[PDB]
């Protein structure tokens, strides 16, 4: 559990700060998954 | 009053609401019961409590 000469830690914690340019931001990302089993579909817009 | 049924993987459950005075049996009369939840869920319930 010690960082050696072949072992480091997996986890670098993120140096998120307001000011670090383009790339090092936090960037939020959301994934939706969709499932579409037989049942009728439930979340989406109305029909024009 | 419930009714439960199941019919083409739509599970259908009626409602009705009656104020009730008679003393042991299911009375003379007559009562449609109307659709409140329609539920499109294919499901092969075995117990219940």
């Amino acid at each position: 559990g010690v960082e050696g000469f072949n072992c480091y830690f997996p986890l670098q914690s993120y140096g998120f700060q307001p000011t670090n340019g383009v790339g090092y931001q936090p960037y939020r990302v959301v994934v939706l998954s969709f499932e579409l089993l037989h049942a009728p579909a439930t979340v989406c817009g109305p029909k024009k | 009053e419930f009714v439960f049924k199941n019919i083409d993987g739509y599970f259908k459950i009626y409602s009705k609401h009656t104020p009730i005075n008679l003393v042991r049996d299911l009375p003379q009369g007559f009562s449609a019961l109307e659709p409140l939840v329609d539920l499109p869920i294919g499901i092969n319930i075995t117990r219940f409590q």
